[PDB]
């Protein structure tokens, strides 16, 4: 009852940990970005593989600190700070700085939060055309081997909401991701390689398992 | 309206919590399901079936198909001992990597039973006998074939029979304190002319209807 | 009614207070640490010696504050502090550093959280193999006297959830552990003898009680 | 959705609360119970069991077991006193240790009633008597024989009973201000030739059905 | 009085949310509809009409 699949995914997770400011030279260091695939994270994917088509709902959570930088000046008295955290489903348009219009189109889900308050969270559907995701696929794009392009899950956009002309703060978000309502079917063996890359099988041969004197060795009895 | 009172425990976030949660994408209609042969619904189901086990696994053959293979030589050696181990899934070397062993290091409490299967690969033509010998957590290795013929034993006679196999009761976990397995040249191998001179025994393990695991962790393999 | 075992023991107490920092040169004090034994808190130890065997479930509350270093810069804007609390079951993975990948396992339960919040809260069943546990054993491991293998419990792991290069900052966690659902058995006497160390049973002789005058002395009545 | 209104204590971490807590392993399924011989339900079961008083509890004898035994001297000795103490459980040195001493000084306020035993440890030829003599919690100490034998009494012959069991109604806590008893020679004791010279005499204090215990506290000896 | 226990995720402004919310207006009483013609209650029923290609794209 413990070994049953339910209780055997259904787990949180820090999956990604990225820091954005609020003024800078660089302009990519303004805003924190993150695609969503299930072979990212070292932590759920060697539980994946023991399965090929999976099905499920998705729960994250957000949890976000800032500091003052240490440059020069002191003596502030800011308000509490605000954040957006944008979602993009698979097939909406992508932004390039934190100025530009998709910020604010209509069919992208968005939060805006304050701190102090208790961190947000949001849910997603299971948001595939195809009726299961596929954690192995033996073949072409249309051309990358083993991607597919019905396992498109979509990204991840957080900024802060100031006016215009800010004082510099930099930020840090982890997100925290969790499924539920969890379907499996075909199973496999394990991975018995370490993982090389997050987007291939790619691996080094390995031996078996480890040795031992002869065959016939048992340790003493105690 | 409606007077209230907000407990301890408010506005914390709590990973391992059960909350409703806000959907970001309502008005979406999921895909129907899809009914795809060989769903899993609990990790039992992986454990009760049959792997090899890598018996031979000493020094020099590591990454060969040689680790599976238990020697039987010819000539007349009717005393000698043929292969020995413990019983002790998810900690000895010799079951470590198996089906069983791997479901087995995700959890920290774990009892059930055992079977074991033997099967010998000669030629046809080959007759001969065997003795396998089974003593209990706490007792002693034998060290002859006429002691190991005074405990539980089982005479395997591979000219009328191919396959034998075993149920092991009382297996948990915590020099070893566990049970263990020896096999025993009861005749020696006989032949006609015109045969090859080695034989092979190989070894399946898997485990019984009743088998519990508790407490979920983290796997020690990568 | 107040002599009941359950208002006798189901009552909080601080076991644990710890001091970890977001930067440091040690690599030690970067985190906090507690095994949990029920002979390390002098509160509920003497109460627990009154009986043999015990089976509770357990409750932990975490208090939690934060101070910035004195040591050279000030003027700082900081966000509010994310703290993650992780709890290993008895047998699962330990860390050794804050940036260690056991962290991130699917089997240890953890907690995040973040300041000015409620404070956090878990709770855990009765975790054992065996069907009580031990406040008394006369025996061997398998070899260390009066210990046994069945009152594993686990631990308990705090860190801060910063991103890369942090601001300097000390921490101090207070842990409130508290026994529900408490069943006893055997009840023996009570230590009339001051507790020497927290794992054997050692002491040195006392008198039995306090002296008076005589046999006969009676004091006046006033 | 579903106005609500937070009410003050709201987000307090008060120690004595009784509130819900998330469980932090689910997929757990624990251990059955197992019905092990004496279970206790309530700390009156160990306080109504008998346990032995250091009734000699004089200078030079504190740790040996001479403490426990009430010196009967032999000779001619008909109005001497044997011993006398206050009835004072928890306070008083002589009853401070014992069984129901030690569960008094968990409580704030106690009261019940008490039963003593007293006991003749001669050899079988010795015979005698002796007067027992109570006085109510407000009246002195008698200072003979006789006005011994105006207030209650008993004349207790070891001749014909080796004990006698005595019930003490009125007992509580806050030179004295509570009862004593009393133990006055009658007779003295005759022996035939080849008898050993002194005897003794052993004292059991336990507690009566109804006794009552309020304001659970910290115990003062450790 | 009604023992209570706040959740996580209290106090915060989530962007999809679907709460009660106070009336700044209570006292008063809004227009009554009338039956305008050509009424949409789905996007299906714009895209389920011609349109005419401009295929000679050159």
């Amino acid at each position: 009852s413990e070994s049953s699949i339910e209780n055997f995914l259904c787990r949180s997770a820090c999956v990604y940990m990225g820091e954005y400011h609020t003024t800078n030279t660089d302009t990519s260091k303004l805003f924190a970005s993150w695609t969503i695939n299930a072979r990212r994270m070292v932590q759920m994917r060697r539980k994946l593989e023991l399965f090929t088509y999976v099905r499920f709902d998705m729960e994250v959570t957000f949890v976000i600190t800032s500091k003052q930088d240490q440059g020069t000046q002191l003596g502030q008295d800011m308000p509490p700070l605000t954040h957006q955290i944008m979602y993009i489903p698979p097939g909406g348009p992508i932004p390039k700085s934190v100025t530009d219009y998709t910020w604010q189109t209509s069919t992208n889900p968005s939060i805006f939060w304050t701190e102090g308050n208790a961190p947000p969270r949001m849910s997603i559907p299971f948001i595939s055309i195809g009726n299961a995701y596929s954690n192995f696929y033996d073949g072409w794009s249309h051309g990358v081997y083993g991607y597919n392009t019905l396992n498109h899950m979509g990204q991840i956009y957080v900024r802060h909401v100031n006016g215009s002309s800010p004082l510099p703060m930099t930020s840090t978000v982890r997100m925290y991701f969790k499924p539920k309502h969890v379907k499996v079917w075909v199973p496999r063996p394990p991975r018995l390689c370490q993982y090389k890359n997050a987007s291939t099988v790619n691996f080094t041969p390995t031996n078996i398992t480890e040795k031992r004197q002869s065959i016939n060795y048992i340790p003493e009895t105690v | 309206g409606l007077p209230v009172m907000n407990t301890p425990g408010s506005n914390q976030f709590l990973t391992s919590d059960d909350f409703q949660s806000p959907s970001a994408m309502p008005q979406f209609d999921v895909t129907p399901e899809l009914n795809i042969p060989g769903e899993v619904q609990n990790l039992m189901e992986i454990a009760e079936v049959d792997s090899v086990v890598p018996v031979n696994n000493v020094e020099g053959k590591l990454d060969t198909m040689e680790i599976y293979r238990i020697p039987v030589q010819s000539g007349n050696h009717q005393s000698s001992q043929v292969f020995g181990f413990q019983v002790q899934p998810g900690l000895d070397n010799v079951f470590k990597h198996t089906l069983l062993g791997e479901i087995l290091n995700y959890y920290a409490h774990w009892s059930g039973s055992i079977k074991l299967t033997f099967v010998f690969c000669g030629s046809a033509m080959a007759t001969g006998k065997f003795l396998l010998a089974y003593a209990p957590p706490g007792a002693n290795a034998p060290k002859s074939r006429k002691d190991a013929m005074l405990g539980t034993h089982i005479i395997w006679d591979v000219g009328l029979q191919s396959s034998c196999v075993l149920c092991i009761p009382w297996i948990s976990q915590t020099y070893t304190s566990a049970g263990n397995v020896t096999c025993w040249y009861q005749t020696g191998i006989v032949v006609p002319a015109g045969t090859p001179t080695s034989c092979s025994i190989m070894c399946f393990v898997s485990a019984c209807n009743d088998f519990s695991v508790r407490l979920l962790k983290d796997t020690p393999f990568i």
